[PDB]
């Protein structure tokens, strides 16, 4: 579940930003997308941490 | 019809087949739900290429959204049964037995209302 959500986030990043010019600075949706990516990445990392706490 | 509506209907039905797998087959149910949700996400993304950037939802957006709701409810059903089979062990199997018919019936009535609407509009 987590790896597929990460995959989908990385997929949509390009399918959205391809409609904008290659400016260097962050837009609103850049901040939003990286925030959501952080949440998804932590949702994945949580289970790895659960395995490390368990198998130790 | 063949480009968007049949893919959406097939995805919605493809989510509900997972209700016939046994509750203990966690990875299979999980992958059904996830993959069908991704299918709906990509269908929603691609449908937007057919139009200019209109700032209001169209009819096909309504249909895609409702099918997405059915898909995500199919995932939520598995989440609920997987929670209760551990938390309070069982009669919890009646959740599967009910959804297994209710979701098809509700999706069918949704279609009977939607198409009855926009063929007479």
């Amino acid at each position: 579940l987590g790896i597929t959500t990460v995959l989908t986030m990385t997929t949509i990043n390009t399918h959205l930003r391809e409609t904008l010019p290659k400016i260097p600075y962050v837009k609103a949706i850049d901040m939003y997308l990286m925030g959501c990516f952080v949440f998804v990445f932590l949702a994945l990392l949580e289970y790895a941490f659960v395995n490390y706490i368990f198998f130790s | 019809v063949i480009q968007t509506y049949l893919p959406c209907i097939m995805t919605v039905i493809l989510s509900q087949v997972s209700f016939w797998l046994n509750r203990e087959s966690v990875p299979a149910r999980t992958v059904f739900g996830v993959t069908t949700v991704l299918t709906m996400t990509t269908l929603s993304i691609s449908a937007r290429n057919s139009l200019p950037k209109v700032a209001y939802a169209t009819a096909m957006d309504w249909f895609i959204a409702v099918c997405y709701a059915f898909v995500f409810s199919a995932l939520i059903e598995f989440a609920t049964v997987n929670y209760f089979t551990k938390s309070q062990p069982a009669s919890i199997s009646k959740i599967d037995k009910m959804s297994r018919i209710v979701f098809p019936v509700l999706f069918g009535t949704f279609n009977l209302v939607y198409w009855a609407t926009y063929l007479n509009r």
